[PDB]
RNA sequence: GGAACUUUACCAGAUCCGGACAGGAUGAGGAUUGACAGAUUGAGUGUUCUUUCUCGAUUCCCUGAAUGGUGGUGCAUGGCCG
């Protein structure tokens, strides 16, 4: 039901880097292109750790973070995240929805009035 | 960091022995670059300011300010305490103190 | 033969102008041929500041200039000549620059 | 770790924090006119010795 | 009001000696490196 | 237990003085020092075995002194109120790298 | 005074000492400094911890002090400005 790009979950997984880069949107191909030679946050292997740590069945346990300028990347998917607002740590719950978008898209830091 | 280790507070007591003054710019990020005998020696600015603090409040170095920089002056009580500290000889003698 | 330029520069119009006159004289009794001098545009350094600090009361400003004078002299003499010609006590607050011209 | 922690922002030297006053090491107002790198306040104090003067 | 504990004083865990557990004692060698 | 007394007050200046049997050890095993004191009453067989044995294996001198307080007063680790007999800083091994 | 960070003075957290000096305690048989790996954590941040190292009398603790502060008072002032 949900694609990205025409693409389906499953052969977004399958995508590499380079491919991933040519099928983002402009600012977030940049981000990637300028993060090259950086060395990637380690959140995203803490997110790695939860969603192996998992069992088939039930939700991965929330990593927090204060990062929120982080693409969402297909392997992301199905992570939860609680990100830092200013003051408190809000989970969410990464959907394919979300693939390409920042993580600071998702916790809002104030509130409407 | 303020940890001063004994070779760079050495080689500064040296050049402010020898040459009479210090003078260093005051910006907690930054280094000081000294002459002695030749070449260069280069402490961070913040162990010359801790050092001449602790010179200061023993009463050893006249200090004055201006436009971002620090000068310091050893007074006749803080030349002799840099005689005793660098076991130089009982003729040794600043440069501004020599004719 | 070769030309030598001296570009005298200062922000004192009497210091630069009495520097100017004395390098025609010396060059006089030298019996050498003179290009100039040349009077340059002069040039205004401008900076305007309010006039308080802090920011209270009517939006008064200050305009303080600084003028820039400069001369250019042409000497056909050789390096030694334009050295011996520019050998004297010179006011201060000039600034004067001697260059091989091609 | 905290020594590479340290002033890890102020290591990049980009912004107003920056640059300050070259007198009074201020980092507000500063005039970069002709890289004079002087605050408004302390211009106006020092403006005649630097060699500017109030005409018109 | 602190809803976490206070980090404890950092000490340092010192042995005494120390200089002797890297030479194993003659032909003296050193345990590592 | 006399020119000690002047060699090792001599090697003060330019820092050629070493004390603690982990930095004396340390000069030893990675050479670099001239000779190594010791004193006898260190109450650690293992402290003297080790600090010879270290010395014979780079062939560095050895000097034996009577008295460890006297030897660690020598050198300067001392507490002043001229209290040197306040308290006085065990020192069992002093080696020198630069004579003076 | 067109503030993304800085600026920044505000909010939620986490560091460092940038507490000089003096008098006491410990202290080369080591006062202390800085850290690999795992975990604590927003932090492949020795912040703290486990377990191991590394420096070296520079430092730590503890009392008086001291210092810094875009803390207050512009109705205590200077200078400047309106
Ligand atoms: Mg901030
Ligand atoms: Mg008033
Ligand atoms: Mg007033």
């Amino acid at each position: 039901k949900f694609t990205y790009r025409g693409l389906e979950i499953d052969p977004l997984l399958a995508l590499s880097e380079e491919e991933f880069k040519a099928l983002v949107h402009a600012r977030a191909r940049r981000n990637m292109n300028r993060h090259a030679d950086r060395r990637p946050p380690v959140l995203l292997k803490r997110l790695r750790e939860a969603k192996k740590h998992v069992k088939v069945g039930e939700k991965p346990k929330a990593v927090k973070t204060h990062l929120r300028d982080v693409v969402i990347t297909p392997e992301m998917v199905g992570s939860v995240v609680a990100i830092y607002n200013g003051h408190q740590f809000n989970a969410v719950e990464i959907k394919g929805e979300m693939i390409g978008h920042y993580l600071g898209e998702f916790s809002m830091s104030y509130r409407p009035v | 960091s303020t940890y001063v280790p004994k070779p760079s507070r050495d080689n500064v007591y040296r050049f402010f022995f020898t040459e009479g003054v210090i003078a260093c710019k005051k910006d907690r990020m930054g280094t000081w670059t000294g002459t002695l005998g030749g070449n260069t020696f280069t402490v961070p600015c913040i162990q010359v300011m801790q050092l001449m603090r602790s010179l200061k409040s023993r009463n050893l170095i006249k200090e004055q300010y201006a436009w971002r920089h620090y000068y310091w002056t050893l007074n006749d009580e803080g030349i002799a305490y840099m005689r005793s500290y660098l076991h130089l000889a009982p003729s040794a003698m600043p440069n501004t103190q020599k004719p | 033969g070769q030309t030598v330029r001296l570009t005298i520069t200062s922000r004192n119009a009497k210091a630069v102008e009495s520097v100017t006159s004395q390098l025609l004289t010396r060059a006089r009794d030298e019996k050498v041929t003179i290009h100039g001098p040349v009077r340059l545009p002069t040039r205004t350094l401008k900076i305007t500041t309010r006039k308080t600090p802090c920011g209270n009361g009517t939006n008064t400003w200050d305009t303080f200039e600084l003028k820039i004078y400069k001369r250019i002299i042409d000497l056909h003499a050789p390096t030694e000549q334009v050295k011996k010609i520019t050998s004297f006590t010179m006011e201060s607050g000039v600034d004067v620059s001697i260059t091989i011209l091609d | 770790g905290h020594l590479d922690q340290w002033r890890s922002r102020q290591k990049i030297g980009m912004g107003k924090g920056a640059r300050c006053c070259v007198i009074c090491s201020n980092q507000k107002a500063l005039i970069r006119k002709y890289e004079l790198n002087v605050c408004r306040q302390c211009f106006r104090e020092n403006a005649e010795h630097i060699g500017f003067t109030k005409l018109r | 009001i602190f809803t976490k504990p206070k980090k404890p004083t950092h000490r340092h865990k010192l042995e005494k000696m120390r200089a002797l557990k890297y030479f194993k004692v003659y032909k003296v060698e050193r345990t590592r490196q | 237990e006399d020119a000690v007394r002047i060699v090792i007050q001599k090697s003060l200046e330019a820092n050629g003085l070493v004390r603690g049997l982990s930095e004396v050890a340390r000069t030893l095993d990675c050479k670099t020092a001239h000779m190594c004191i010791l004193a006898d009453d260190c109450e650690d067989e293992e402290y003297k075995k080790l600090v010879t044995a270290l010395a014979k294996q780079g062939n560095i001198d050895l000097i034996n002194v009577e008295e460890r307080e006297k030897l660690a007063q020598w050198a300067g680790l001392v507490r002043r109120d001229a209290g040197e007999v306040t308290k006085t800083l065990k020192c069992s091994s002093v080696a020198i790298r630069d004579f003076g």
